[PDB]
């Protein structure tokens, strides 16, 4: 028999501030202890204030992102306005649940800045269960990064606090997080793309990581 | 686009059935006579046309034969359907089909085209002859879809006069030979015109056999 | 009152809808196909839209091709003609699906003529308003030219004209035998018969200079002719 | 998961946890399990999160269309029947849903338990999830009909705390809502079970608690 | 005419088949409905040849609590009533509560509109008077036309000579009233058009428990009282 | 109203008469003649009604290697009936694994025609057909049908009847049957016939396959007479 | 297909100065048996697009005939040279075909390479397309090489290897490949890669077909034997 | 008798129902469209039945570089607008490139004439003006009888003869004129059809490195001031 | 033929259906910045009819209302379809439908009889659909021809022309919500007044919620007529 599922690896990290969202993702593509290519982006643009990143099977990810972009464009052509991140969130939930009995093997993070200039991150499993979060991570490395983000962002086991968070410090923190992901995860590596949305639009930066 | 072409007249008449009745009335005659030990059906009808290929009398099954008055193509499709229904009953119940059940099935099929949308009634009247455990059977089916159980009957052109002649001549206790002679007498009102089928299994009498009679 | 449906024979035994389609096609633009020694030359004269000066120059082309070596042109309505042309393309594609070879021309002619004929039977379908010239040329077989009438007929020619002014164009092209004339020497005579200006004409041919494949005249060969 | 509803003198109490663990790994401890189906009926999530969320929102749209057509609020019984029939239509497909629908209608305060296998049971004290047995133990030990609102609130909080304490798959925060005639109230929007442990069982905080 | 428009707009703007269905309804026998505090009374004319026809049905018990009385074509009424009963049980299966009168009146009106709109069907040549109880336990009566429009009524009449009985009911309905007074009002109202006799009417009282038919002796006594009055 | 295929008040169906008139209006004649061990059809090679390809015009057709036919009437209807006959023979061969008879094929074709005869929504095919072929007993068969959907076997037939009546070794039998067909057509048309405007087709026990003799042989037979 | 029977081996493809160079050995193996050794494995889609496969031969022939009829369908609706479909369009079509087949659990047992030239500006080849009968330096961004997988996952790179070449030839390409490589340098690099594949792969062969997609169209070089 | 149903040809050889559908185009408001070497500008009149009524939308977006104007029945125009939008977005989803305008216009013309064959259906009582920049500016007219035509300039609707005369006078200047000059020519043609209030005139542009975009109110007021 | 055309290019059935929408009780709708209001006349033919059972105004959604005229049963079908589609949108996208999009859905179903791409004839109803969305309040008129029209204020029913003239003569853009209320009552008074004679509904920009008027609200604006 033929099993119609593969895991292409990689990782996608997401963070939000009071007035911004950062979404990092590696650009490695791997079958099983092999490298298809060293540049396969995982994050896609939906509107001028929203992005979706995802990890899992690459064909499912690409088809899902193209279909979701097509649906948002049809929405804009029909309803004469651009949907908020919450509207796109419910739409993505319905689209993923439509294949409930043969699911998209893709775990997604939908990042954006909403009507109120408030950063919003919605994390999604394969079958459309989803929720809002301050920080999230999906892909191979996620079990590494998520304790780090829980420690730094919402420190619970620490008796004295320091919550002086800003855009530059958060960018450096996400860079350190993806760097630590590369060290201890075989499927994370190569270049990584970091997308930032604060008040005006999307700004993309790139960072080389370990090529092994 | 499925609408009934046959429609009730203001005087409560299906005139399409009446016109099909007129068509079969204008067609060449046929008749059937039932004896105590047999049943006979006979016909009436260029020097280039082959006589073998235009037999109006046809066999549905081993003890069921058929003759018609009206259109040839309608008769051919109805004969194919009758043979299919007889084969269906033989495959299901094993035994050869009864005359009455076949007549009822064909009558229902003929009535269906009187009511189905986008079709016209059959332009012929059939006569089934047959034999089974309940004796000999002669049944006339009209364009209307009504089946009539007869001792002897005539269909087609001048059928009233032929019915009068046969009614004067017919007796219940006649033989096969006497019935064949009376059929030829009724058809007289040459050798190649008449063709006779008698039902022992159903058979078509060859030209010499009609010649001696 | 027998002419108000394609699915009824008149007491004369005629289908009047087909005759009215013939009149409609005869009222439409002219199209020629001609069989020359090295190729077949086909053309169309779009003079009915001479009044419309807003049209983009040399854009309305009634000449189409199938499998790069079968010219197909029409005279009639545009949408019905596009149905016929797309059906011809689909039939050629199906023949290549099954058999890995290009469809023969006469089998395509029979199939498309049957497709046209299928609409002249039922009472709930409009018959095709188009007369179709389908043709090809080969080094061995020379030029095969077929005209499919709206009635489902299909006839092979050594030269055909359809559309308006077909009688004058037929008697003009009948004057000289083109089996010993090349296409370049024929375009001049075709222009002379069209006169009896140059942005309301379309042309094509399948000769050896095009390697026996579909083409249109470049402006540099149009002009000196 | 641990969800626990129960009727009492002034109305209904509902209480839930907030985890969404994927096997052993905890995915999120801030999940909303009391889905507001409409302004009077309240939902509750257990088992598969995707199925519960989708079908409770579908029941919400169905109830809204019904109430707009007929111009009257639906009953808890009718909503339970619609949900149970919809879930039974997907028998043999692998759904996993355990839902407790509580609410107020013209018949009164009504509570029902519905399952992905077409179950529908009418009661006054329900609990679902992996930690349902522990919450059942605490509730059936301490439940009384004539409790005040605060007494029922602390009872529900204690039951949820004990369920999260014993059960590996329950914890995070506790959310406790109160349903009354005119609607419902979020008595506890969210509260860490860390403080619940170090308040209830280990107030001294001088050594590790021996179970 | 499998899928064809039998009913279409006229040059003025009317759907002529709907008015023809109304004309068919005008031939049907008179049927009167009167409401009270927690009960209703439906009285419908019956016509039958004496000594030959079995007296044993224009009134119907639709479900546990609803009841119906039609006027128009009888076979159309029978099939519409069977559909209504099927929908009553379908609602009671799909909601686990009995169907309210408002819901089933809406469904009957919707079905009549649907047959007034779909291709290849004829309008229902019947007007209807449904009586029943709502979710809040109040009783009410809904009258439904062949044109798909319904409306609730305190008291109403349908069928032949409906205008005379309607304008008689207007000047005699008195809000809540006793069962005896309600039945007597129904008798004298429907008898303003049909002949004064005991066998020309069947009357039934709808209560929360069940629809009870009034025996012929009581109807004959009330007919005698009416005859003595006039 | 004679538009539909329904009964007139006298019981007649006038659409079949109108279709038969349509077939007769083509002015196309074909004579079929059976022999001792062979059968011939001779048809007239002209368009139904200068540059036209006259070799392409034909009324005879090859339904199978053994069975062949000649259709007369509307050309699209003729081609459609040819394709129906080929499909019928192919279906018979697939289901049964042996070649259909001319008789059985004619039966099935008229069974198909009866559907159009009875159904109001179907136009009738203005087509008469004359099929020939050898049977399994090694004897010829000549069957003929008309738009009415009625078939019959003939010793000889035309699509005049008395001209054939007075006229009516394997090689000698084939030669005599071909001469009889040619002389019958010549006498019916009553003008001298050129070999380039008629078409003869033959089936025989010697050569089971349907085949048409060349123009040289027709010229030889005409010069013989 | 339920699984592979007559299988084709690896394919290599790179960009260079004048266009695309794609190489495949002409062997198809029936299990562990060289039943066929003259099999054309690289297909010409159109004048600026070629395809290669590694996997079951029947599925590859089916896909090739599909893309062929798509090319004639495109040509039938042609008016100018810019109407022609680029390798990007065919790559997207093959990706959608493989994805749809993957949804039904009924794949084409193949890994496909689609390669060619994107832009039409370097020549007027498609002014008069003929089917039955010095180079130009093309920029890397105007060339196209793309991988398509059995699960439908797809991508593009400057050099694609499919089959067993993903381990043996991919290493040498990732070491030695450079931009603006000459035709001779590309040829010797590809020959070295195929030599290593022939030595270390059982199913491979030393009878190569090279196809060049350059400014003067698609060019099938005559097949040759790898020395040593 | 010959115009009761759409499938009956007249004795002259005419389909009266299709011609009535084509006659329904003239009742719509005037629209004009012109182009040059680079840009296309389409202008139109927004119908305003009363002062309390807002003007009716006249121009619609189809793609990033395609837009339409309509004349006729508005429901038919909405149906065809939805069809074109789904076709463009489906092409953008299946393949990663813009749809060809020739194929899209052929598809819309096929969708028109499919309804003119079956007797159950009726012809589309709406004429379409599709403006786009695929590789160059282009304007397409589509009529109810299944035909479509390219146009250098185009206009139709109520009182469109005067604007057509203006276009016939001034066609030779449009190719070399600048974008603002082209907008002034289109607005002058629209005035010649007739008062050009800010509400009652719709106008949009599409061209090289310029997606489809309705000109704003302030810019429209500036251009209308420049019309004199 | 239901789908046949006229020589003037106008569909016969749509033209005939336009004659039906004139018949009916008069209703009016006014849009201001504060909100949108729809008032409607009741037809109390006799005292036996229960007044509240017949309702000319109603909700298509929580944030949308409508005033309908013509053939009422067709209107009930259309509003049922609109309610289902609006709640489907709210499920699929988790927000409120625009009034233009809902009006376009209702118009798309209106000419379903044509079968260009199932109903058999046109609808015989006209709808003034009002409501508040992110773009503020608005009011859209739709008719059997399938055309939609955004209106500042509009009227439907028998006395369409007189109400239209009175609206045109006595409407201002920046008028207060109470000013629009007295405008609606004055227009309906001139067309034809007490509680249960007219039914009024409002959707405000502050609340964006349907609100059917009742006793002490109908009389309040009746008490401040000029
Ligand atoms: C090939 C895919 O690579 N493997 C992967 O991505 N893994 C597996 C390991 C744990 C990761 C994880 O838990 N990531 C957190 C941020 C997430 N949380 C959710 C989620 C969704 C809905 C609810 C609700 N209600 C709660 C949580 C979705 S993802 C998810």
């Amino acid at each position: 028999r033929w099993y119609p599922y593969i895991d292409n690896g990689g990782t996608v990290i997401g963070l939000t501030g009071k007035d911004y969202v950062i979404l990092a993702a590696d650009t490695r593509l791997s079958l099983s202890y092999s490298i298809y290519t060293r540049f396969c982006p995982k994050i896609s643009k939906l509107t001028d204030k929203c992005i979706i990143g995802s990890s899992g099977m690459q064909s499912d990810i690409k088809t899902l992102h193209s279909l979701l972009q097509k649906k948002i464009q049809l929405f804009v052509l029909e309803h004469s306005h651009y949907p908020d991140i919450h509207v796109i969130a419910r739409l993505l939930c319905v689209i993923l649940y439509s294949r409930r009995f043969f699911p998209y093997y893709a775990f997604n993070i939908l990042a954006g800045v909403d009507e109120n200039n408030k950063g919003v991150l919605y994390n999604y499993d394969s079958v459309g269960s989803y929720c809002e979060a301050t920080h999230s991570c999906v892909g191979s490395g996620s079990q590494l990064i998520l304790p780090i983000l829980d420690n730094r962002v919402e420190q619970k086991n620490q008796l004295i606090k320091n919550t002086n968070f800003n855009l530059g410090d958060d960018i450096n923190f996400v860079k350190d997080a993806i760097t630590s992901a590369t060290e201890r995860d075989i499927y994370t590596g190569d270049k990584t793309l970091i997308y930032v949305i604060d008040k005006m639009g999307i700004n993309v930066n790139t960072l080389d990581l370990k090529q092994d | 686009y499925s609408f009934s072409l046959t429609t009730f007249s203001p005087t409560g008449k299906l005139v399409q059935i009446e016109y099909a009745l007129n068509r079969v009335s204008s067609s060449s005659p046929a008749l059937g006579i039932r004896a105590k030990n047999g049943v006979i059906i006979a016909t009436e009808k260029n020097e280039l046309i082959e006589e073998n290929s235009i037999f109006k009398i046809q066999q549905i099954s081993e003890h069921i034969g058929i003759v018609y008055a009206g259109m040839p193509g309608d008769f051919r499709v109805l004969l194919k359907r009758a043979r299919k229904e007889a084969i269906r009953y033989s495959l299901q119940y094993g035994s050869e089909i009864l005359v009455k059940e076949l007549v009822k099935i064909i009558a229902s099929i003929v009535q269906e085209f009187t009511q189905t949308g986008g079709v016209r009634p059959f332009g012929l009247s059939l006569l089934i002859c047959g034999v089974d455990v309940y004796g000999y059977h002669l049944y006339q089916i009209d364009p209307s879809g009504c089946y009539f159980n007869w001792m002897a009957t005539c269909v087609g052109k001048d059928y009233q006069n032929n019915m009068s002649f046969l009614e004067k001549r017919y007796n219940k206790d006649i033989e096969i030979e006497d019935a064949i002679h009376t059929a030829i007498l009724t058809l007289k009102e040459n050798e190649k015109n008449i063709e006779i089928g008698v039902a022992k299994p159903f058979k078509i009498l060859t030209q010499n056999e009609i010649k001696d009679y | 009152g027998y002419d108000l449906s394609v699915s009824t024979f008149s007491p004369d035994g005629r289908l009047y809808q087909v005759e009215y389609i013939y009149k409609s096609i005869n009222n439409n633009n002219t199209a020629l196909c001609l069989e020359c020694k090295d190729g077949i030359i086909c053309c169309c004269i779009n003079s009915n839209m001479d009044k419309n000066k807003m049209i983009k120059k040399n854009s309305y082309n009634r000449i189409y091709h199938v499998n790069n070596n079968i010219i197909i042109t029409y005279s009639g309505f545009d949408g019905d003609a596009r149905n016929i042309i797309d059906r011809a393309r689909s039939e050629a594609n199906t023949y290549y699906y099954n058999f890995h070879t290009n469809i023969p021309l006469h089998i395509l002619v029979n199939r498309i003529s049957l497709y046209i004929h299928a609409y002249t039977l039922y009472w709930h379908m409009r018959p095709f308003a188009a007369s179709i010239i389908i043709s090809s040329f080969n080094e061995k077989d020379k030029g095969d030219i077929y005209c499919i009438e709206p009635n489902g007929a299909c006839y092979k020619y050594s030269g055909i004209v359809i559309g308006k002014n077909k009688e004058m164009f037929k008697t003009e092209i009948e004057k000289k035998d083109y089996k010993d004339i090349n296409v370049r020497d024929a375009i001049e005579d075709i222009y002379k018969f069209i006169l009896t200006l140059q942005n309301l004409v379309n042309f094509s041919w399948i000769c050896k200079e095009s390697s026996y494949e579909f083409q249109n005249i470049h402006e540099e060969i149009l002009t000196p002719a | 998961t641990t969800t626990l509803a129960f009727k009492f003198k002034d109305g209904i109490i509902v209480a839930v946890d907030s985890r969404a663990s994927m096997g052993s790994f905890i995915s999120s401890q801030n999940v909303e399990k009391i889905i507001e189906i409409n302004k009077n009926i309240l939902g509750t999530m257990a088992g598969g999160a995707a199925d519960c969320l989708y079908w409770e929102k579908y029941l919400g749209k169905i109830i809204k269309i019904y109430e707009l057509r007929n111009n009257e609020k639906i009953s808890v019984r009718a909503a339970s029947t619609i949900l149970s029939n919809i879930l039974y239509q997907y028998k043999g497909y692998g759904l996993c849903c355990g839902i407790i629908l509580s609410g107020y209608d013209h018949t009164g305060f009504n509570m029902f338990y519905v399952d992905d296998s077409g179950k529908k049971v009418e009661g006054n004290l329900f609990s679902c999830g992996s930690g349902s047995t522990y919450a059942y133990s605490i509730l059936d030990s301490a439940y009384d009909y004539n409790l005040n609102l605060d007494q029922a609130v602390e009872l529900a909080r204690n039951a949820i705390y004990h369920a999260t304490f014993r059960d590996g798959g329950s914890g995070g925060k506790v959310r406790v809502f109160h349903i009354h005639k005119n609607g419902y109230d979020k008595i506890i929007e969210g509260e860490d079970v860390f403080d619940l442990h170090y308040h209830y069982t280990n107030p001294e905080q001088k050594d590790q608690y021996v179970m | 005419s499998y899928d064809r428009a039998i009913t279409v707009f006229s040059p003025d703007g009317h759907l002529l088949q709907v008015e023809h269905a109304l004309e068919a309804v005008k031939k049907g026998g008179c049927a009167v409905a009167i409401k009270s505090s927690n009960f209703a009374v439906l009285a419908v004319e019956k016509k039958n040849i004496p000594k030959l026809q079995n007296p044993k049905e224009k009134l119907i018990k639709l479900d546990e609590h609803n009841c119906l009385a039609f006027a128009g074509l009888n076979a159309d009424a029978r099939v519409l009533v069977n559909k209504t009963r099927l929908e009553c049980q379908r609602y009671y299966l799909n909601m686990d509560e009995p169907a309210p009168v408002d819901y089933i009146a809406k469904y009957v009106a919707k079905v009549q509109q649907k047959f007034t709109h779909r291709g290849g069907v004829r309008p229902f040549g019947i007007a209807t008077l449904i009586a029943g109880f709502k979710n809040n336990k109040e009783i009410c009566i809904y009258q439904t036309e062949p044109s798909g429009i319904y409306a609730a009524w305190k008291a109403q009449a349908i069928g032949k000579n409906a205008k005379i009985v309607q304008e008689f009911l207007e000047k005699n309905y008195q809000e809540n009233m006793e069962q005896k007074d309600c039945i007597f009002l129904a008798l004298k109202a429907i008898f303003e058009v049909v002949e004064l006799s005991s066998k020309n009417v069947e009357v039934a009282l709808l209560t929360e428990k069940d629809l009870t038919f009034i025996e012929e002796q009581e109807i004959n006594s009330m007919v005698e009282l009416i005859d003595q009055e006039r | 109203d004679r538009h539909l295929t329904i009964f007139s008040p006298d019981g007649n169906l006038y659409q079949i008469e109108y279709a038969i008139k349509a077939v007769k209006n083509t002015n196309i004649t074909s004579v079929g003649v059976k022999g001792e061990n062979c059968a011939v059809i001779i048809s007239q090679k002209k368009m139904a009604t200068k540059l036209l390809d006259y070799n392409n015009i034909t009324n005879i057709y090859n339904i199978t290697d053994e069975i062949g036919c000649s259709m007369v009437g509307m050309p699209g209807d003729c081609l459609s009936m040819v394709y129906k006959a080929r499909s019928e023979a192919s279906e018979f061969l697939y289901s049964n694994g042996y070649n259909v008879n001319a008789e059985t094929l004619c039966r099935n074709i008229c069974d198909k025609i009866q559907v159009y005869t009875q159904h109001a929504y179907m136009r009738l095919h203005a087509c008469s057909g004359m099929i020939i072929g050898i049977d399994e007993n090694n004897k010829p068969e000549l069957f003929k049908f008309d738009p009415s959907g009625f078939c019959a076997g003939y010793r000889a037939c035309v699509i005049s009847i008395s001209v054939l009546e007075r006229l009516l070794t394997i090689d000698e039998d084939i030669r005599n049957t071909t001469i009889l067909a040619i002389e019958a057509l010549q006498t019916i048309l009553a003008f001298d016939l050129k070999a380039s405007e008629i078409e003869v087709a033959i089936v025989s026990t010697k050569n089971r396959n349907f085949t048409q003799i060349s123009e040289k042989e027709i010229d030889n037979y005409l010069t013989y007479i | 297909t339920l699984g592979p029977v007559v299988t084709g081996t690896s394919v290599i493809a790179i960009k260079y100065k004048h266009g695309i160079m794609i190489a495949a050995d002409r062997k198809a193996s029936y299990g562990s048996y060289a039943k066929f050794q003259n099999v054309e494995r690289i297909f010409k889609i159109n004048n600026k697009t070629v395809m290669g496969f590694s996997g079951e031969l029947a599925d590859a022939q089916y896909l090739h005939e599909l893309l062929t009829r798509k090319n004639i369908n495109n040509l039938s609706e042609k008016k100018r040279k810019e109407d022609m479909y680029t390798p990007q369009h065919y790559h997207s079509y093959v990706s959608r075909v493989f994805y749809v087949r993957k949804n039904r659990i009924d794949p084409l047992f193949n890994n496909i390479i689609i390669a060619g030239i994107n832009s039409q500006k370097y020549d007027n080849n498609d002014d008069n397309v003929l089917l039955y009968t010095e180079y130009k330096e093309i920029h890397k961004d105007d060339l196209y090489i793309g991988f398509v997988d059995m699960h439908g996952t797809n991508f593009c790179d400057d050099y694609i290897t499919t089959g067993y070449a993903r381990y043996f030839a991919l290493t040498l390409l990732r070491d030695h490949y450079k931009d603006n490589m000459t035709e001779e340098e590309a040829r010797i690099l590809i020959n070295e890669c195929l030599r290593i594949l022939y030595f270390r792969d059982a199913t491979s062969s030393n009878f190569i077909q090279i196809v060049k997609v350059t400014s003067k169209g698609v060019e099938y070089e005559e097949p040759y034997i790898l020395p040593c | 008798l010959y115009d009761t149903d759409n499938i009956i040809y007249s004795p002259e050889g005419r389909l009266y129902q299709v011609e009535y559908a084509s006659e329904a185009i003239k009742q719509g408001t005037c629209a004009v469209a012109i182009k040059s070497k680079d840009y296309v500008v389409v202008s139109g009149l927004k119908k305003c039945i009363s002062k309390l009524s807002f003007p009716q939308e006249k121009i619609f977006k189809i793609d990033d570089y395609i837009g339409i104007s309509m004349s006729g029945i508005t429901s038919d125009a909405k149906v065809l607008t939805k069809f074109m939008q789904n076709e463009c977005l489906s092409h953008k989803f299946l393949y990663n490139e813009n749809i060809n305008i020739e194929s899209l216009v052929r598809s819309v013309a096929d969708k028109y004439q499919k309804n003119t064959q079956k007797s159950s259906k009726r012809a589309f009582g709406v004429g379409l003006m599709i403006a786009a920049y695929h590789n160059e500016p282009c304007i397409f007219e589509t009529r109810p009888n299944g035909s479509y035509f390219e146009y250098d300039a185009l206009s139709f609707g109520a009182r469109s003869h005067a604007s057509k005369t203006y276009l016939e006078k001034n066609l030779h200047l449009f190719e070399e004129c600048s974008l603002e000059e082209l907008i002034l020519h289109c607005l002058k043609a629209l005035k010649c059809s007739l008062e050009l209030t800010i509400s009652n005139t719709a106008l949009a542009v599409v061209g090289k490195n310029h997606p489809w975009q309705e000109i704003s109110s302030l810019q429209l007021e500036e251009y209308l001031s420049k019309v004199k | 033929g239901v789908n046949t055309f006229s020589p003037e290019g106008r569909l016969f059935q749509v033209e005939y259906a336009l004659g039906a929408i004139k018949l009916g009780s008069t209703a009016v709708g006014i849009c201001v910045n504060d909100g949108v209001i729809l008032a409607s006349e009741r037809r109390i033919s006799s005292t036996l009819i229960e007044k509240d059972s017949v309702e000319k105004l109603l909700s298509i959604d929580d944030h949308i209302g409508c005033a309908m005229s013509g053939l009422m049963a067709d209107a009930r079908t259309l509003i049922d379809y609109a309610r289902v589609e609006c709640n489907h949108y709210k499920f699929i996208y988790n927000e409120n439908i625009n009034i233009k999009s809902c009006v376009e859905l209702i118009s798309e179903l209106a000419l379903d009889f044509s079968n260009l791409s199932i109903m058999s004839r046109p609808f015989g109803v006209a709808l003034l659909i009002g409501g508040v969305d992110k773009n503020g309040p608005c009011l859209w008129y739709t008719e059997p021809s399938g055309t939609n029209t955004r209106f500042s204020a509009a009227s439907i029913g028998s006395a369409q022309e007189g109400a239209e003239l009175l609206l045109q003569e006595n409407y201002k853009k920046d008028m207060t919500f109470e000013q629009a209320e007295i405008l609606a009552l004055t227009v309906l008074r001139q067309v034809m007044l007490s509680t249960s004679n007219v039914e009024i509904c409002a959707i405000k920009k502050s609340d964006q919620t349907f609100y059917k008027y009742n006793t002490d609200d109908i009389s309040r604006i009746i008490d401040v007529l000029p």
